């Protein structure tokens, strides 16, 4: 099985790759 | 839907965001913004 | 305002009104020391207590007094 | 009017306590002197000084109260 | 109030909502030379050539940014003026009130706040009794 | 590449243009907030105001109150917000009374004594209305969890 | 030392300035209600007017009503207060639709069609919010007498 | 023992010098 | 809090009022009135 806590990391951690995206996408639409 | 998986509430959670929440905030920003000006 | 004053014992040397951070002070003619000069305080409602003026007066007693009172804006320092 | 029987062995209660910030355990700490109420032990002495000047009874403190209200009137 | 301003990167010490709302003070220096002086407010800046026009939030600014024009430069900055700027917009102008500065004798001023004695011969409260006064000022 | 500029180009005004103070995200979120939302009467920027904090305000009392331990769990987290909601709005009417005396203009329409009414009105409503509708939800969580999950679908 | 003087220093109008009607307590306590405070938008008056009557109305049918022997005794008292302020409310409308059609100025802002529109909107929501938190503290009373005595504390 | 009604007496009574008192400040404060 | 004197109620409402309702109207009328004018 796999943990509690570690599906909680896993969303902490994307997280950063949202942040990122929305960096991007806010500086293509430039 | 009992979740026999890890965090089960977290289904319980996302799908009313990802369902209502995104669709109707992204629609209002984005209705906001098609209509701006 | 603090009022500023200036008595008789004033022989006119300057260093009150180069002390005063404000400049609320300045020199006039006087008939009355060797130096020919008084303070005055002309500008006292800029002045805001600091006693700088009465710190560097060399006459004892003191030929300078600040006598603090109503405050303003002016007189609280606030750059707010 | 418990107190002027026995004034060596009871202890004289000042006013109640009403706080609603109580536990349980202040609550029946706070039980002294023969109450029901929490109350608070009077160490300002005016139990043996209204003794002493032949105040007997809750009636009369009473109607020493509503006449000192009264008199501030 | 003619004056490009200093070459500032901006900073939080500076003019709060009291600018606005009631006066803001106005430095005005002219200076042949680029330089780096030190803003009371907090930092460094740029002189430009010729006229500057800073603004600050209280006199105090002002005259300690005209005394390190004065005292900290070897080419002395003394033709500095400061101004009282109001939201409303009149301009005051102050600290050169006269044309000299004022450790100066410019014999064409008036002695003002000058007492006609000592400290010894001041009047003593007792005298001035609920009279509205103060001993200094009867 | 400089990211930390003065404030809207002013040198001189306290405040620097930090990504965090005065970004595009920050413009647009901010100043989409009702506190600052272009065009709103300022019934409804108090309304919405209001809910978002009488929504709040249910759940520090709910898990952590006096009651937490009994069978009214809900109903006193709903007494402690309504009792917080009615002297924060008994502090923005005097707010109101207090500051907005003296005679002012129009620019912004919440910095007025009507404005400052209207929206200490709606934020009356919108809290109670919020803080009631926290303890429905609260309240009735058999039947939340139940729609959510289909056991009555 | 006479405490009777005419109203305002006008001797022909019909008023006497009584101790009761033009005292300082009552110029700063009868000028101070939602109805004649200074600088308020209608709304809020009528928030203010409309909540310290719905607390009100609901005493009189919940302790004398032909439920107030049954289990559904608050239940009611609140039914009652709902009917009293759905007709006060309309009423008020109609005052509103009634009085002020003919076109006046705007000395009072109460005083006007869009200010008695606004007072009628704020003593409905008013009215019918202190009715309802009338009703939940009396059908949670058991909860408010062990929270004021400490049965849960 | 005292009375249920005795207390509220008292307070009735202790309204005439709060009304009292509040007229005292009252002209104090002129 | 049970109350064995007379006129038990009396400190039940007695005790919120003196705390609350007298600060509040306290401070608020005060506050009304050092920042008037
Ligand atoms: C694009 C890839 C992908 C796709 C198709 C889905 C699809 C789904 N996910 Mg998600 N998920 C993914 C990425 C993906 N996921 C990643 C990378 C993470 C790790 C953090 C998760 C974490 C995750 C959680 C924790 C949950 C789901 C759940 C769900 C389901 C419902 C949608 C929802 O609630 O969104 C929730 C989505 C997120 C919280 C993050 C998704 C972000 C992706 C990457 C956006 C992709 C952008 C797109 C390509 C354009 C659905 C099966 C739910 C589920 O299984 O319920 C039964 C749920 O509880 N997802
Ligand atoms: C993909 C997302 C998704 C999800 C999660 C749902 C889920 C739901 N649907 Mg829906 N549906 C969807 C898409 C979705 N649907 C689409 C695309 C269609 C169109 C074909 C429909 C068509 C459909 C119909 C026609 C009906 C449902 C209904 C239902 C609900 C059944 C239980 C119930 O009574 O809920 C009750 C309702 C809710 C739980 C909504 C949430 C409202 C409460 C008050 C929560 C809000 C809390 C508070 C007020 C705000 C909080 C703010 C927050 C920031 C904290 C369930 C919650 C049924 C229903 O009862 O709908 C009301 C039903 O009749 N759905
Ligand atoms: C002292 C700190 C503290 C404490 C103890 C709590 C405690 C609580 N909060 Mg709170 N909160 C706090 C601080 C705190 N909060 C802070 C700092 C904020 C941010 C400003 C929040 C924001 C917050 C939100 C936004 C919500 C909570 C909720 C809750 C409750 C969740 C646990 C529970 O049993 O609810 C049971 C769990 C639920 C009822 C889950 C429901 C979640 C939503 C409604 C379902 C999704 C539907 C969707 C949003 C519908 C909207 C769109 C639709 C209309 C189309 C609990 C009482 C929830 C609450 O009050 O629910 C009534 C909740 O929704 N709080
Ligand atoms: C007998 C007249 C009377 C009555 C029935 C009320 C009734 C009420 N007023 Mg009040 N009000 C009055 C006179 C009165 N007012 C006076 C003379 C003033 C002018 C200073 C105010 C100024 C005032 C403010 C600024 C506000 C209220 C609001 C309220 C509501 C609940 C809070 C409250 O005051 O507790 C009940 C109070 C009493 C039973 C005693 C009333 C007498 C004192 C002077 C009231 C003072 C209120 C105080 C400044 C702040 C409220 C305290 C409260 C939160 C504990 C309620 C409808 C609040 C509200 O919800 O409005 C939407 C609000 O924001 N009132
Ligand atoms: C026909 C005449 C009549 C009748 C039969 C009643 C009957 C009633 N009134 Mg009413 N009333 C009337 C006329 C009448 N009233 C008049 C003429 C007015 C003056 C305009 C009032 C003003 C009045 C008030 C102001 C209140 C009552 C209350 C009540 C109830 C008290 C008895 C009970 O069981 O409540 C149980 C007893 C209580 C619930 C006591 C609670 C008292 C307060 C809330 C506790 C103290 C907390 C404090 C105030 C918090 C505020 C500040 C805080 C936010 C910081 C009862 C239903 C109370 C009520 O409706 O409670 C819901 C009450 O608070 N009435
Ligand atoms: C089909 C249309 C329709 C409907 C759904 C309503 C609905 C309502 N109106 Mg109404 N209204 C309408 C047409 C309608 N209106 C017309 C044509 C007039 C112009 C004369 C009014 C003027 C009116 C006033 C002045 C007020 C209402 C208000 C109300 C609310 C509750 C009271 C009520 O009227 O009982 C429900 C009524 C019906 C189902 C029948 C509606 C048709 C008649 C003509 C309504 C007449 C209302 C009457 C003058 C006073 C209300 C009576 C009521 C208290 C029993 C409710 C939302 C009151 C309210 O709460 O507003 C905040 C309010 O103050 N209305
Ligand atoms: C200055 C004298 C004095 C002091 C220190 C107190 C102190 C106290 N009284 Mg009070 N009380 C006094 C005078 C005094 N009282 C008088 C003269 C009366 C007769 C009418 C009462 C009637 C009385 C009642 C009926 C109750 C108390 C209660 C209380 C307690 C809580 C406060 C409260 O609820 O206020 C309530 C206060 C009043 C209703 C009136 C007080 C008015 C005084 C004279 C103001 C003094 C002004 C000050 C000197 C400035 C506390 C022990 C409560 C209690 O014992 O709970 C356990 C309570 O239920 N008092
Ligand atoms: C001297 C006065 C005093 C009194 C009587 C109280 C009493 C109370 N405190 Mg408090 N406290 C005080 C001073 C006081 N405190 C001070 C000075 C401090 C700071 C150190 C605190 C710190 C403290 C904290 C941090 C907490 C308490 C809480 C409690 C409450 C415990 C039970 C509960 O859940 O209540 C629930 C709340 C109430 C009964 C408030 C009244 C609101 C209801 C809705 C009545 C209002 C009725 C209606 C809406 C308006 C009626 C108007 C009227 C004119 C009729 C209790 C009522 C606890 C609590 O739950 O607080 C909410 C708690 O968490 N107190
Ligand atoms: C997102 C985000 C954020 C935020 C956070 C949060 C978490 C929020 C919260 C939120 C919330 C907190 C929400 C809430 C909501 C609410 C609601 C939605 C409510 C509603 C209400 C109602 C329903 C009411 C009504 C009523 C009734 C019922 C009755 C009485 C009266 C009235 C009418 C009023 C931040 C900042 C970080 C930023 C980033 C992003
Ligand atoms: C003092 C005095 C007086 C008076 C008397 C009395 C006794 C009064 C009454 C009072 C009252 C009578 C009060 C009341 C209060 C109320 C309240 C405080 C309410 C609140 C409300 C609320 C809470 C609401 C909210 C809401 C909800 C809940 C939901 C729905 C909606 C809404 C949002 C609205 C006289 C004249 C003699 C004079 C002298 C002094
Ligand atoms: S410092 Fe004193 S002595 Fe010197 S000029 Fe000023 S007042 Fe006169
Ligand atoms: S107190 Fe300070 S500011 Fe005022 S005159 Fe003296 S030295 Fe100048
Ligand atoms: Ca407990
Ligand atoms: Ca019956």
């Amino acid at each position: 099985a796999l943990s509690d806590t570690q599906i909680l990391a896993a969303l902490v951690v994307a997280l950063l790759p949202a942040f990122l995206a929305f960096r991007l996408s806010t500086e293509l639409y430039k | 839907m009992d979740g026999s998986y890890a965090a089960s509430y977290l289904p319980w959670i996302l799908i009313p965001m990802v369902g209502w929440l995104f669709p109707a905030v992204t629609m209002g920003l984005l209705f906001i913004h098609i209509e701006s000006e | 305002s603090h009022s500023v004053k200036i008595y008789d014992t004033c022989i006119g040397c300057t260093q009150c009104v180069r002390a005063c951070p404000l400049d609320v002070l300045e020199m006039v003619p006087w008939d009355g020391c060797k130096a020919a000069q008084i303070a005055s305080s002309p500008r006292t409602e800029d002045c805001v207590g600091c006693k700088r003026c009465e710190t560097a007066c060399p006459t004892d007693f003191l030929s300078i007094r600040v006598y603090l009172g109503a405050e303003t804006t002016r007189s609280m320092g606030l750059a707010y | 009017e418990q107190w002027i029987k026995d004034p060596l062995n009871i202890r004289p209660i000042a006013h109640a306590i009403w706080d609603p910030h109580f536990g349980e355990g202040a609550v029946n700490a706070f039980t002294q002197a023969g109450a029901s109420n929490p109350v608070n032990i009077a160490y300002s002495g005016v139990y043996h000084w209204f003794y002493t000047i032949g105040m007997t009874t809750n009636q009369e403190l009473y109607s020493g109260a509503v006449f000192l209200l009264v008199l501030a009137s | 109030l003619s004056g490009q301003p200093p070459k500032f990167g901006g900073s939080t010490g500076g003019l709060l909502s009291k600018a606005n709302r009631e006066e803001k003070y106005a430095i005005t220096w002219t200076s042949a030379s680029e330089q780096v002086f030190e803003m009371p407010t907090g930092g460094a800046a740029i002189m430009n050539e010729g006229e500057n026009l800073l603004y600050l939030a209280r006199k105090e600014q002002c005259l300690a940014l005209g005394t390190q024009l004065r005292t900290k430069f070897k080419p002395k900055i003394q033709d500095y003026k400061i101004y009282r700027v109001y939201p409303s917009g009149e301009v005051q102008y102050l600290h050169p009130a006269d044309g000299v500065f004022p450790e100066k004798v410019n014999e064409g001023r008036e002695a003002q706040g000058t007492k006609t004695r000592r400290i010894g011969q001041n009047p003593e409260p007792v005298t001035i009794k609920f009279s509205g006064k103060a001993p200094y000022e009867v | 590449n400089q990211v930390v500029q003065a404030y809207n180009g002013d040198p001189f005004v306290g405040h620097l243009s930090t990504p965090i103070s005065d970004s595009a995200f920050t413009r647009t979120f901010i100043g989409n907030l009702p506190a600052y939302r272009k065009g709103l009467s300022p019934i409804l920027r108090g309304l919405e105001v209001g809910m978002a904090h009488g929504y709040f305000l249910i759940g520090p009392w709910t898990l952590l109150g006096p009651l937490r331990d009994s069978e009214y769990q809900y109903i006193g987290g709903l007494i402690g917000a309504l009792a917080l909601i009615l002297v924060a709005t008994a502090a923005l009417s005097s707010y109101g009374l207090v500051t907005f005396q003296g005679e002012q203009g129009s620019g912004d329409t919440l910095q007025t004594a009507d404005g400052w009414s209207q929206f200490a009105a709606g934020f009356f409503v919108g809290g109670m209305g919020g803080a009631f509708v926290a303890y429905f939800l609260l309240e009735n969580l058999s039947v939340v969890d139940g729609i959510f999950r289909g056991l009555f679908n």
